[PDB]
RNA sequence: GCUUUACUGCAGGCUGUCGCUGAGGACUCUCACUCCGGGAGGAGGACACCGAUAGCCGGGCA
RNA sequence: ACUCGUACGGUCACUGAAUCCUGCCCAGUGCAGGUAUCUGAACACCUCGUACAAGAGGACGAAGGACCUGUCAACGGCGGG
RNA sequence: GCACGGAGGCGAAGAACCAUGGAUUUCCGAAUGAGAAUCUCUAACAAUUGCUUCGCGCAAUGAGGAACCCCGAGAACUGAAACAUCUCAGUAUCGGGAGGAACAGAAAACGCAAUGUGAUGUCGUUAGUAACCGCGAGUGAACGCGAUACAGCCCAAACC
């Protein structure tokens, strides 16, 4: 039969309809009053977190992060530029907001490593994402068959090197064939043209 | 070119800041619970560096010693009241609602409880004209009819120091001393007297603005100089 | 000026270094303090 | 609160929890929102409880309407930990379901009846 | 380096539109949101602010 | 920042103590206000087109402009016959 | 010791010397009790975190490293015989971060279209080809093939 989870999932397909609509309207009022990174006891979208790797266990942390909405907050050129490099208003950054959120979360919890993240809405001036972070030093995790991989040295600060699911997608690594000529194995090795 | 003086201002560097560390106090109305059971005694009259007008030090019943924006005619010993039931006497503060139409007031609040925003300069006063259950109409010093929440508090009387403007400075040195008590860069070099790189009006053999002075409201900073969005100029017509 | 305890330790070290290469080092090496300094001609750090 | 559409009197909640406790000793009961959900879906449920202090609310938002289109009666409990204690758990429980009472069928019936009346 | 009704652009301002954003070609309301208030509460209000885009101005700047 | 400031204020400009004075010009340019009619973008809407889409046209029309007015201690002008 | 002196001493109680392991290891320094131009003042994981016995009790982070590597920010001189798209170039330089290598990686692939190939780097080639471009100057792949090395697995959910 359908899992209880499928119901949370199905609710979030139309965050603007039904009970979820009213919940969000209520919640955001409180979220707007909270900081940039608020640790939370439980995921807001359980089905999504469990799907991404979350477990109700010691060493697993969840945090909600908000970021200002919109394009780049770029400073206009003070020195000479050809028309082409004078733009300031329509230029957007290359990292999506979800990625900016994962990094702020990870900076708040220096000892934890980002596992994944998902969206929990936005209003007219900001976006919220919840981020799952793991304590690579806690034995409950070092002994987990599904999460111990994140304890390896080379997984340190993984989010800052684009090793996140959101990181990999933003780097154009989704497709395995056409269109990924300059994204795989890395943007850098391809001269930064992807 | 280079940023004009008006643009250096916004950065709030020392040259443009007011000598705040020398200013005395924020003459905002006292905050009363209700009832008007607040009275104090004028304990002293002082000079206010920030406004070139006198201020009065009041000692309130509950033990609070605060400087007050004093109207004309207030002296040591006099008792002042602040509250809804305060007596309609010069120097007392109360909401416009409690004030009789046709009475000059000063230090009028813009929004109830803000402490006062209008008519605070030397010898000026607002004039309460109309009352109502929803709107108190006041005539401000500029002569404009302002609609205010009748819950906006004011002080009865005109501000102390009237006529300060009647006497000329006579000397640059006198202007100087006053300017040193304000957030202003003085003296003033004319735009026409500067190099083209420094102002829209600079440059040219003889001095003259090589352009009309009435500038559009939409003009960007650095260009908005001269007569800003003038509806008209001159004395004629 | 006024010297701190540390400054004084550093100044003292500079004074000590400012000495001759012992005569015996000459013989032993069979034939110059390249760091000889003068208070006037030179300038120390700080 | 968004999924709650009527308040239950402390007394009623009292009787319900007790009925639930004797249900696990005698009959059969499901502990957990997931198990509770499948029971309501498989139709093997007589009475389902739903805590009211559940945060986030999405975990249980579906129980009410799901129960209606399945005839299954349901009742609210002010606290999550009581439901878990009553359900015989050393932890809390956002929802519970009596999968066939046990020498409590009589009580369960009345509670359901009382609830319907309570709208 | 400087100028301007030189060429081409870029900030910035004004203006419409979409999102924020709700209920009953002009209108009422309150619940988001804004402001005042120590607080209760008051003022305002789906506007404004902010994100996006479109038209006009634009030697302020390249 | 101005600002512990509130029009007897402070911002932006011009002229440059006192004294006697400061004429004519609003066509151009600038600013500002108004504006029946005209013109005036995008989204939404309508027609054609496409099993859809590109696209073509339409209706509506904000600021702006056309047009009218105000203004020279506003840029400036006050000739030849 | 360099270091070719003088004096004196150590070494058969096997010194010197070399290898491995251990001891000692002032102060400043990430610098961490507070402060300071390497010192001072009155018990210290400062600060941010995780677990928590809710007590700094147990732990993590911080800074360094020649370049290499990953993720972000991103010029201009220059070329086009001027110059704006283009070029120089995702170069210089900047912010963040890991390792001994990084990154990638077990198909919602390929599309020598097939009765065919079968994770991913990389090397040779495909090729200055296709594609881009004031269609100017210039920019510029991929599939495949030959090699190198080869390796495939784990969750979420259903049912418990
Ligand atoms: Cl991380
Ligand atoms: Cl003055
Ligand atoms: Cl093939
Ligand atoms: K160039
Ligand atoms: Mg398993
Ligand atoms: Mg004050
Ligand atoms: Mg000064
Ligand atoms: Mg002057
Ligand atoms: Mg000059
Ligand atoms: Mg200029
Ligand atoms: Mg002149
Ligand atoms: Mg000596
Ligand atoms: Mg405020
Ligand atoms: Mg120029
Ligand atoms: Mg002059
Ligand atoms: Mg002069
Ligand atoms: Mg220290
Ligand atoms: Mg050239
Ligand atoms: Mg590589
Ligand atoms: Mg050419
Ligand atoms: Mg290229
Ligand atoms: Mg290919
Ligand atoms: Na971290
Ligand atoms: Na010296
Ligand atoms: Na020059
Ligand atoms: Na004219
Ligand atoms: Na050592
Ligand atoms: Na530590
Ligand atoms: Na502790
Ligand atoms: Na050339
Ligand atoms: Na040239
Ligand atoms: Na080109
Ligand atoms: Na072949
Ligand atoms: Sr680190
Ligand atoms: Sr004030
Ligand atoms: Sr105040
Ligand atoms: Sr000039
Ligand atoms: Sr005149
Ligand atoms: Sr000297
Ligand atoms: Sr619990
Ligand atoms: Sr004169
Ligand atoms: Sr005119
Ligand atoms: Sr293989």
């Amino acid at each position: 039969a359908r899992s209880a989870y499928s119901y949370i999932r199905d609710a979030w397909e139309n965050p603007g309809d039904g009970q979820l609509a009213e919940l969000q309207w209520q919640r955001q009022q409180e979220w707007r009053n909270e900081g940039a990174v608020e640790r939370i006891e439980r995921p807001t979208r359980l089905d999504k977190a469990r799907s991404q790797g979350y477990k109700a266990k010691q060493g697993v942390i969840v945090a909600r992060v908000s970021v200002r909405k919109g394009s780049a907050r770029k400073r206009r050129h003070k020195a000479g530029r050809r028309s082409k490099r004078q733009g300031v208003t329509r230029i957007t950054r290359r990292k999506d907001i979800q990625r900016v959120a994962e990094e702020r979360a990870s900076r708040t919890f220096p000892n934890l490593r980002v596992l994944n993240s998902y969206s929990v809405g936005q209003d007219g001036r900001q976006k919220w994402h919840e981020v799952i972070l793991i304590d690579p030093n806690h034995p409950a995790i070092q002994n987990d068959d599904d999460l111990s991989w994140i304890c390896a040295d080379d997984q340190a600060d993984r989010v800052f090197r684009g090793l996140t699911g959101a990181g990999r997608r933003n780097r154009g690594l989704s497709g395995k064939g056409k269109g990924s000529e300059k994204t795989r194995p890395s943007l850098r090795s391809n001269g930064g043209k992807a | 070119g280079r940023r004009i003086q008006g643009q250096r201002r916004g950065r709030g560097t020392s040259t443009f800041r007011a000598p705040s560390h020398r200013y005395k106090a924020d003459l905002e109305h006292r905050k009363v619970e209700d009832g008007d059971v607040i009275a104090g005694t004028v304990v002293d009259i002082e000079h206010d560096p920030a406004r070139s007008a006198p201020v009065a030090a009041v000692e309130f019943e509950d033990g609070d010693r605060r400087l007050i924006l004093a109207p004309e005619g207030v002296g040591v010993g006099d008792e002042l009241q602040v509250g809804v039931s305060a007596e309609i006497a010069p120097g007392n503060t109360l909401p416009l609602a409690e004030i009789p139409e046709g009475v000059p007031v000063c230090n009028v609040e813009s929004s109830p409880g803000d402490g006062g925003k209008f008519a605070r300069a030397s010898g000026v006063n607002a004039q309460l004209l109309t009352h109502d259950r929803n709107v108190a109409v006041v005539k401000l010093p500029s002569g404009e009819m302002k609609r205010l929440d009748p819950q906006c508090r004011a002080t009865i009387g005109v501000v102390a120091g009237g006529g300060r403007t009647d006497k000329p400075f006579v000397k640059a040195g006198n202007k100087h001393h006053k300017m040193k008590a304000r957030g202003t860069k003085w003296p003033n070099v004319r735009g026409v007297a500067m190099n083209a790189v420094d102002h829209p009006f600079g440059g040219g053999g003889r001095q003259h603005p090589g352009k009309p002075k009435s500038i559009s409201r939409n003009a960007p900073p650095g260009r908005k100089v001269g007569d800003i969005a003038s509806k008209r100029t001159g004395r004629g017509g | 000026g006024k010297k701190s305890k540390a400054t004084k330790k550093r100044l003292a070290k500079l004074d000590n270094q400012n000495s001759r290469v012992p005569a015996w080092v000459m013989l032993k090496t069979d034939r110059r303090n390249h760091k000889r300094r003068h208070w006037r001609r030179n300038d120390t750090d700080e | 609160p968004v999924y709650v559409d009527f308040d239950v009197p402390a007394d009623l909640e009292d009787d319900a929890l007790e009925a639930l406790e004797v249900a696990r000793d005698t009959g059969a009961v499901k502990k957990g929102t997931n198990e509770t959900t499948k029971s309501i879906e498989r139709g093997s449920a007589e009475l389902v409880f739903v805590a009211e202090d559940v945060q986030p609310e999405e975990i249980v938002m579906h129980i009410p309407e799901l129960a209606d289109e399945k005839g299954v009666p349901f009742i609210f409990v002010e606290q999550q930990d009581d439901l878990g204690h009553a359900a015989g758990l050393e932890v809390g429980s956002a929802a519970a379901a009596v999968t066939d009472a046990g020498e409590a069928d009589a009580d369960v019936e009345d509670i359901a009846d009382k609830v319907e009346e309570l709208r």
